[PDB]
């Protein structure tokens, strides 16, 4: 959805191309050559291109583009060891946050909460459902006793019965 | 007196504000269910629970 | 449609490395997205069915290209079940943090190392969703000629000899582990992990068939007359490779100890479990025994994941529902555990100083307060300290090995012990002391590392407040494979 | 007011807040925070003692499922016998 | 002793002789979320109580016995003691 | 809704069918976990007999104890398979 | 060199200096060493079997030889054990009965029945 | 299904003609008419190889 300026990029080239290498650029241990440098981290840093021009363009220009990003890259992060370079504070996002924290870490609470949520539906809960329903299949008069003696009239029946058919299930066995 | 100083700090730090913010959420999120659950006879999240039947 | 969604695909990616030199953007963002798939697939699985429930075929002869509806099939089948999809839900999100993992280290070839990462990923995703012997095999030795070309390219000195012996161990258990499946295929005409519960072979074709089979656990889950390719391909990887294999490979194998062995080879197997006892006994206590006497740093790690894994073989060969669940839970939480301590010895460590000798490391807590924090915390999570998962596993293990045989079960419980000798050990001599004189002082542990060891304590501590919450996909599985009559 | 969860949740407080908040709190703070939550905590056990001289009738509390499997449950369950 | 220490590193507990200049304000913020923590885990695991004895009647227990009699007789199942 | 499905044997059915294999498995199964219930239900009881008696359980649920002790080498999970891959009476 | 398995490793070293074990404990602390805590001068040989000698290794006592002190331990315990069970020779016996229970010694107090009244049973 | 073993046959091609150029040190799209070129010879392949299966077929059924 964004674009870019070619000859942006090409006057960038050729402001690249009297600049010292990376590996001497900052090893002097000041701002007549390392006030010139700084600008160019700058210039690293923001967005030239967007995604539109990323699917119609043709090649070269990516070309051009991709060593201007390779020189840029190295021009600030060499800076920003040896040494906008000259400043201390901590609103900094590296390359990786954008696509684990809101889309790594969402995902793994939504994990979390799939599991939470489907640990309702197992066989635990269900058998004891089902071996209550049982229970009253087979003598429905606890159907009109009240709330709270239903339950333990059921739990004296499953202390009086089997309520398998496991045995019903082995009829080769007997 | 009594003992030297040392800088201020804020307390809301950022792994104060994400780890409190994301458990709380899950916190409300689950009273939330059991909320929802009274009133309609199944969880808010079993919405989506679409899986085939076994036959 | 879907192969318009493709030719889409592989332009996005050909379009973004014209305009960006590296890949891992683009990886990241792909295993993100084949989490969340995962975990839509989660949300509509039913767990009320022991059936499988996302089926589907490849290379059919009626459409070698795609999906098969067909009335015959000889392709490759490919479906989960809840023991299947556990272990890929532990496969899946690993795979972003060990693309995470190596995001600063590598800088050579950068390309070429994450595309052998995902490669070896996907595999690994791909060998569990098979239903097949041969499907099976495919994908299992498929990850073989990645970890050579990962292990050779990138490494310490001796990273010759490490991924030598990666192909060489492995292809020579696994060829023992084809000769059986031949004979699977030859005598069944049918290579599937559907039917294959209904046929019943002889007994002595089956005391035939096992053995191979087993050779080939014996050598990828290590057991003791081979468990030695292992500390020198953990000792000589680079940082991914050693985190894909000791949480991938091991649970693999593990794995492969349920799906292949203990369906068609029940008969054989009851006449079997002492041998395996002696073994797992045998690769528990000694194993636990040869890291007390150890140099280098990573070599430490790579024997704790032996005497785990032998912990959990005695968990699924016990008869017991216990066991089964137990060896789950503990191939889970130590493909949790795990690699979170060799990122503690491989990234924070070997990044810093490049030595792996423990000599040099001494008092690491008055330069790096929150490295030692995390060191004991994982040294504890090791062990076997409850409410880690770790300790679930290796009690209900211990427990159906108590059950199957109680004297082996008997001196089977001193692992507890053995296990938090040799890592208590390692652990106060890295964080006490006064300071190294070798070591100058480097940085704190950073985003990215303290990022992935947030996550790989937290999936830990879950699993080890709550380990119901993943019964439900288990609760088929740990009655399926039990054979008392 | 729940005498059976304040004995529980007390230390657990007093434990995790000074390593969240140590260094934003320090260690003057810290100190009279710490040994002030477990006064309170063994003020509330004082107190339960004596009314447990009263009646021999004790408190549980009962939290979720730690795991159940076939034969075996195990809860988080706390008693003051 | 108050040797010097290194300020530039970092640490979750403190660091050396931590003892930051707002230490009162933050105290009150750990006041509070100490006492409404505290409050509300309070609160929250109130049904979860129960006493140990005067839960179930002893009619329960009793035809609990009885049925664990009738469970007893069906199967034939001798006692401990007789061999 | 609380569904109920059939209850299927190993022995009536043709192996040769899948339908009526995996739902006999199934089904033997979910009777296993019922069973299971079951001994648990006597287990929830029991110890409430045992706080609700004090010094006396000895004697008020010596029935109970000898239940759950009977129960439980027999009450468990037990696996299809050793039924479906024997036939007893053969 | 000094101990067995030192000597036991003798034959496997080829191109390695054979150093004379010594613990590094038992080296003076008043000696300043580059490290004063493992007492160790900076570029010094390395034993075979170092992690047996280093400061990080057993205690290793000084005051008594090892077979001395095995003999005055079990020494010890046999003294103890072996006064423990003559005494139980020369002791005195009791000046009253045990004591004795209502309702045929409770048996039905503790659970039992009357087919079960040895097994739960008391003096009556 | 047709239309994929020619999707798929065509997918062989453009693999082929993509690993001939990476190894002649030239880009991937250095003569972009080469991929279409070898796209139709390996589809007029699984062109061949599918109707030969269905012959097969064929003659595998009329055996009733
Ligand atoms: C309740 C339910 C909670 C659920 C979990 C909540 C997690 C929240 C995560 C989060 O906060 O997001 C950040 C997290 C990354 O952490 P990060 O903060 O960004 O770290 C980067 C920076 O370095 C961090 O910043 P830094 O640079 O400053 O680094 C310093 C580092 C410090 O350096 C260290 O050394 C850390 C030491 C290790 C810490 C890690 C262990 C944490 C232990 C937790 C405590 C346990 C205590 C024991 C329990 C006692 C209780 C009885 O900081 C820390 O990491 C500290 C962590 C602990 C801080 C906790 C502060 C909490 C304050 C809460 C106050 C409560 C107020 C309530 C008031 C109520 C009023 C009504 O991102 C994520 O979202 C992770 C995903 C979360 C999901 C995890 C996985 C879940 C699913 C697992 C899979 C399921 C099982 C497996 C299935 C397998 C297949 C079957
Ligand atoms: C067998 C051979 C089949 C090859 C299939 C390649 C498909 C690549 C399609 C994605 C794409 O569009 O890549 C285009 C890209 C362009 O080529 P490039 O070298 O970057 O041109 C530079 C010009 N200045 O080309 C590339 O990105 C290079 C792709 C090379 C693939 C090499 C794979 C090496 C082995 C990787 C692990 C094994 C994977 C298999 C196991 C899973
Ligand atoms: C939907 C989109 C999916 C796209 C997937 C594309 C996968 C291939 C991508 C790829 O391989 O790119 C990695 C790398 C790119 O290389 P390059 O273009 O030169 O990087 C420029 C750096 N500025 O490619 C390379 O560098 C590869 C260079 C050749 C490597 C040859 C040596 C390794 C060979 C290992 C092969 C092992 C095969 C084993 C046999 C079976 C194992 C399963
Ligand atoms: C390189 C080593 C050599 C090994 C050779 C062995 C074979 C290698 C083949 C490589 C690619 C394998 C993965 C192919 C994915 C196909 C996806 C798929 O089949 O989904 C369709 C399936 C049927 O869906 P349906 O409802 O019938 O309608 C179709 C329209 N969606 O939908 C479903 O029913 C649900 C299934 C969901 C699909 C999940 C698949 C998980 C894994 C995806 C990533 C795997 C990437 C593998 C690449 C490396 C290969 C090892
Ligand atoms: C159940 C799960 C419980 C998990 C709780 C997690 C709590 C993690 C918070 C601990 C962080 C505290 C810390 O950072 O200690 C750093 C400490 C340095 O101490 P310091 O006072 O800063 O001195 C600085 C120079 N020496 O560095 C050290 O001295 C190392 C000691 C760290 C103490 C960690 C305390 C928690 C240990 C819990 C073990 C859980 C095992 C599983
Ligand atoms: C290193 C050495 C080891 C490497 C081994 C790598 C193994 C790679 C195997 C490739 C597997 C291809 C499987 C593709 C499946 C894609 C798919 O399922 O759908 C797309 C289409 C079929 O459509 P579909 O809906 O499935 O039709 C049947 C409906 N019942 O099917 C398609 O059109 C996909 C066509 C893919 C063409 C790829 C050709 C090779 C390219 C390289
Ligand atoms: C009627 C139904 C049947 C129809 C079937 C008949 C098929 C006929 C053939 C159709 C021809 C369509 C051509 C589509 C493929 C085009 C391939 C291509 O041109 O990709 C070029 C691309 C790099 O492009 P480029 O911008 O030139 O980069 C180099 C610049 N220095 O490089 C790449 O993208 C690498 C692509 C290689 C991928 C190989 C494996 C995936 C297939
Ligand atoms: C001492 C170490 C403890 C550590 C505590 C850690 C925090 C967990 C607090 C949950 C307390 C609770 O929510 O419990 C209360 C509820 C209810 O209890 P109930 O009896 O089962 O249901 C009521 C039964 N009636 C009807 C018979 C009374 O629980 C649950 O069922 C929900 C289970 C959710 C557990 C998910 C844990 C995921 C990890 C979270 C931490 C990272």
């Amino acid at each position: 959805l964004r674009a870019y300026n070619e000859e942006k990029e090409l006057a960038l080239k050729q402001r690249l191309s009297q600049l010292p290498p990376p590996g001497k650029a900052f090893v002097t241990a000041k701002e007549a050559e390392l006030a010139e440098l700084a600008e160019i981290a700058a210039l690293y840093k923001t967005d030239r291109v967007g995604i539109l021009d990323i699917l119609l363009l043709g090649n070269k220009h990516a070309r051009l583009y991709r060593d201007n990003t390779a020189l840029l890259k190295d021009y600030y992060y060499n800076g920003r060891r040896i040494l906008w370079e000259i400043k201390r504070e901590g609103a900094e996002k590296e390359d990786w946050v954008n696509q684990m924290y809101f889309l790594y870490a969402p995902s793994l609470i939504l994990l979390l909460i799939v599991m939470v949520y489907k640990s309702r539906e197992d066989i635990t809960f269900w058998a004891k459902k089902e071996l209550d329903q049982r229970v009253l299949d087979k003598h429905p008069e606890i159907n009109d006793a009240p709330e709270n003696e239903r339950d333990a009239l059921i739990v004296e029946r499953i202390i009086a019965g089997d309520y398998d058919k496991l045995a019903s299930l082995q009829k080769k066995a007997t | 007196h009594g003992p030297e100083l040392t800088p201020a700090v804020p307390f809301f730090q950022p792994y104060v504000l994400k780890w409190a913010g994301v458990s709380l959420g899950l916190v409300a999120f689950y009273q939330f269910n059991s909320s929802y659950e009274a009133k309609n006879g199944h969880t808010w999240v079993e919405t989506f629970f679409h899986p085939k039947s076994r036959e | 449609f879907l192969t318009s969604i493709l030719l889409s695909s592989l332009y996005l990616f050909n379009r973004i490395l014209a305009w960006q030199g590296n890949v891992k953007h683009f990886y990241l963002f792909a295993s993100n997205l084949l989490l969340l798939f995962i975990v839509v697939l989660y949300i509509n699985f039913n767990t009320f069915s022991n059936s499988f429930q996302f089926n589907f075929e490849l290379f059919n002869s009626l459409n070698p290209f795609g999906l098969s509806n067909s009335d015959i099939s000889n392709g490759l089948l490919f479906g989960i079940d809840g023991l299947s999809l556990t272990f890929i839900l532990l496969t899946v999100l690993l795979i972003p943090l060990t693309l995470l993992g190596n995001w600063y280290n590598i800088n050579f070839n950068s390309n070429l190392y994450y595309t052998l990462v995902l490669a070896i990923g996907l595999v690994i995703l791909l060998n569990f969703w098979a239903l097949d012997y041969i499907s099976f095999y495919i994908l299992f030795e498929a990850t073989l000629p990645l970890l050579f070309i990962l292990i050779h390219i990138y490494g310490s000195s001796d990273s010759e000899r490490a991924s030598f012996y990666v192909l060489m161990f492995t292809l020579s258990g696994s060829l023992f582990m084809l000769l059986s499946i031949v004979v699977i295929s030859i005598v069944l005409n049918t290579t599937n992990f559907i039917n294959h519960n209904l046929f019943v072979l002889s007994l002595d074709l089956q005391t035939i068939i096992w053995l191979g089979l087993f050779i080939a656990i014996m050598v990828k889950t290590p057991l003791f007359p081979i468990h030695v390719w292992l500390p020198v391909v953990h000792s000589e990887s680079p940082l991914a490779g050693s985190m894909i294999l000791a949480g991938l490979i091991l649970k693999l194998a593990l794995y492969a100890i349920l799906r292949l062995l203990l369906p068609l080879l029940c008969e054989a197997q009851i006449l079997y479990t002492p041998m395996i006892y002696i073994i797992s006994l045998l690769t528990i206590i000694l194993t636990s025994l040869a890291t007390l006497r150890q140099i280098d740093l990573k070599v430490i790690i790579a024997y704790s994941s032996i005497s785990h894994m032998g912990i959990a073989i005695l968990g699924v060969c016990s008869n017991t529902s216990l066991g089964i669940y137990g060896s789950i839970v503990l191939g889970v939480a130590h493909g949790f555990v795990s690699p979170a301590l060799f990122l503690i010895v491989g990234g924070i460590l070997y990044d810093r100083y490049h030595i792996r000798i423990v000599n040099y490391y001494k008092g690491l807590t008055t330069y790096m307060p929150q490295l030692a924090t995390y060191i004991i915390i994982l040294s504890f999570a090791n062990i076997g300290t409850p409410l880690t998962g770790n300790f679930t596993g290796e009690f209900l293990s211990l427990q159906g090995g108590f059950i199957r045989n109680p004297i082996i079960g008997g001196i089977s419980c001193i692992s507890v012990l053995l296990a938090a000798i040799y890592q208590l050990k390692l652990t106060n001599k890295l964080t006490g002391g006064i300071s190294s004189i070798y070591m100058h002082r480097t940085n704190d542990v950073t985003i990215r590392e303290k990022f992935i060891m947030n996550i790989l304590i937290i999936s830990t501590l879950i699993i080890g407040i709550c380990p119901q919450i993943m019964y439900n996909l288990l609760y088929w599985t740990v009655n399926n494979y039990i054979y008392i009559i | 007011y729940n005498a059976i969860s304040l004995i529980i949740i007390l230390p657990c407080i007093s434990w995790l807040f000074p390593l969240f908040f140590g260094r934003q709190l320090g260690y003057v703070f810290v100190t009279r925070m710490t040994s002030t939550l477990i006064i309170i905590t063994t003020l509330i056990t004082y107190y339960y003692f004596y009314q447990l001289l009263g009646n021999n009738n004790p408190i549980n509390l009962e939290l979720f499922n730690y795991l159940n499997i076939d034969y075996l449950d195990i809860n988080y369950n706390f008693e003051i016998d | 002793g108050r040797y010097p220490f290194p300020k530039d590193v970092i640490s979750m507990t403190g660091g050396w002789w931590a003892n930051p200049s707002n230490w009162k304000l933050n105290g009150l913020f750990a006041t509070g979320i100490a006492v409404g923590l505290a409050l509300w885990v309070s609160t929250a695991t109130l049904p979860y109580t129960r006493r140990r004895e005067g839960i179930t009647s002893e009619s329960d227990i009793s035809k609990w016995n009885a049925a664990a009699g009738v469970w007893r007789e069906r199967h034939g199942k001798i006692s401990t003691g007789e061999a | 809704e609380h569904q109920r499905p059939e209850l299927v044997s190993f022995d009536d059915i043709n192996y040769n069918d899948h339908k009526k294999v995996r739902e006999a498995q199934e089904s033997y199964t979910r009777e296993q976990f019922i069973r299971l219930e079951a001994l648990k239900t006597v287990r929830k009881a029991l110890e409430k007999c045992y706080e609700e008696s004090g010094p006396n359980h000895f004697e008020d649920c010596k029935n109970l104890a000898e239940q759950y002790l009977d129960m439980l080498p027999t009450h468990r999970l037990q696996g299809y398979l050793g039924y479906q891959r024997n036939d007893p009476s053969k | 060199i000094r101990a067995s398995f030192d000597k036991a490793e003798e034959p496997m070293l080829g191109d390695y200096p054979d150093i004379d074990p010594f613990p590094a404990q038992l080296k003076n602390p008043y000696k300043k060493y580059d490290d004063q805590q493992d007492r160790r001068n900076l570029e010094e040989p390395l034993s075979v079997n170092d992690d047996l000698y280093d400061m990080w290794s057993p205690d290793r006592f000084t005051h008594f030889k090892n077979q001395d002190a095995l003999k005055y331990f079990i020494g010890f315990l046999t003294i103890f054990f072996g006064a423990s069970y003559v005494a139980t020779y020369f002791v005195p016996e009791k000046a009253a009965i045990p004591r004795e229970f209502p309702y045929e010694g409770l048996w039905k107090e503790s659970g039992g029945t009357e087919k079960s009244k040895a097994f739960f049973g008391q003096r009556s | 299904a047709l239309f994929t073993s020619l999707v798929g046959a065509s997918g062989l091609g453009f693999a082929t003609k993509f690993l001939s150029n990476k190894i002649r040190l030239k880009p991937a799209g250095y003569y972009p008419l080469g991929y279409v070129f070898s796209g139709v010879a390996w589809a007029g392949l699984g062109l061949v190889l599918h109707n030969v299966h269905q012959h097969s077929l064929e003659v595998l059924e009329k055996k009733k």
